[PDB]
């Protein structure tokens, strides 16, 4: 393959770095449940249901 | 308020507080209203300091002097009733006090209906069930429960359809509904600021929640209604009525419902 300079020549919108109130709330959401999960108290096999879901 | 007056320097702190009585008096009625009491006149038994001790007794003479300033009332308020030098409360002065406490599950819901009383509620929206499961709410709280539930239906909806700007139409506003998540996730978000307060209410559990026990609950009413209900009886005969009872067995059998089973029809905290 040969690559085409113009590929990489390309201007955002204006309003691309406005974030609105789903990825805002999204991210706090997020927050708020990463801090409870480095509290929750379970076994290795409730730990491991989860980390095997990406395999 | 106590930490405002005792921030300043010796002598402003009681020129202040004599102001604050001079201006009441000039535009009578007036109240004044003092809060952190416990602040601005700590028990003098437990400081140290010379100014501390001298501005409760700047206090409390003014207290005395509203013998004279005619149709003022002094109101103060204070985290323990106990918190605060005991000489405020002699005869004169503070002689009245009221207990508020903590809201009871009837008044917090009443709380949330009058924190959404311009608010639109969705046909999900149950603020019983709010009230119920805010154990250890204040007002302060709840308020604040029903404003983030108010901003969470805001930037679902509105924030797409308005400007960044403080003027909005009266039909977009008229338009936004606040749903249960939005209570729901405002829930998740606070946290109650008198969580670990005893809370003393009338209680919900009437006889009818009490399995068995058909003779101590008609007992119960005999030993706490009947000294009121038939007076004349108790005095014919010469009777004096017990001033309790107590309950003794294994654990689990109804003991909490039998006293509030009573308090209940009692109308009773
Ligand atoms: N006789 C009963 N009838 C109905 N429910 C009961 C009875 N006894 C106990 N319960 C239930 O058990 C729970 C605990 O009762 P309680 O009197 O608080 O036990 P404890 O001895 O631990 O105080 C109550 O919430 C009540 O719902």
């Amino acid at each position: 393959f040969q690559p085409s300079p113009l590929a990489s020549q390309f201007e955002l919108p204006g309003d691309f770095f406005n974030l609105t109130a789903e990825e805002i709330k999204r991210e706090q959401r997020l927050r708020s449940e990463a801090v409870e999960r480095l509290s929750v108290l379970r076994t290795k096999a409730m730990r491991e249901k989860e980390e095997q879901r990406g395999l | 308020n106590g930490p405002e007056i005792m921030s300043k320097l010796a002598g402003e702190s009681e020129s202040n507080l004599r102001k604050a009585f001079e201006e009441a008096e000039k535009n009578a009625p007036a109240i004044i209203f003092i809060d952190e009491l416990d602040a601005i006149a700590p028990k003098r038994e437990k400081t140290h300091g010379e100014v501390e001790r001298r501005i409760v007794s700047q206090l409390l003479t003014l207290m005395d002097g509203l013998k004279q300033r005619a149709h003022v009332i002094v109101m103060a308020a204070t985290n323990r009733p106990n918190s605060i030098d005991p000489a405020l409360r002699r005869f004169g002065r503070f002689d009245r006090e009221v207990d508020i406490g903590i809201p009871d599950a009837t008044g917090r819901l009443e709380i949330l209906q009058i924190h959404t009383k311009n608010m639109k509620l969705a046909d999900d929206v149950d603020l019983e069930q709010v009230a119920n499961e805010t154990h250890g709410h204040v007002g302060a709280d709840l308020a604040a429960l029903c404003s983030e539930a108010a901003l969470q239906a805001i930037r679902k909806k509105m924030d797409l359809i308005d400007l960044e700007d403080e003027t909005i139409d009266a039909e977009v506003m008229n338009s936004l509904a606040v749903t249960m998540d939005d209570f729901r996730w405002a829930l998740s978000q606070s946290n109650p600021s008198a969580l670990r307060e005893t809370v003393v209410e009338v209680p919900q559990v009437t006889w009818e929640d009490i399995g068995g026990l058909e003779d101590v609950k008609r007992e119960l009413q005999e030993l706490v209604q009947y000294p009121v209900e038939h007076p004349d009886k108790f005095l014919k005969f010469g009777m004096t009525p017990s001033k309790g009872v107590l309950f003794y067995g294994p654990p689990g059998c109804g003991k909490t419902l039998l006293a509030k089973a009573i308090a209940n029809e009692c109308q009773a905290n």
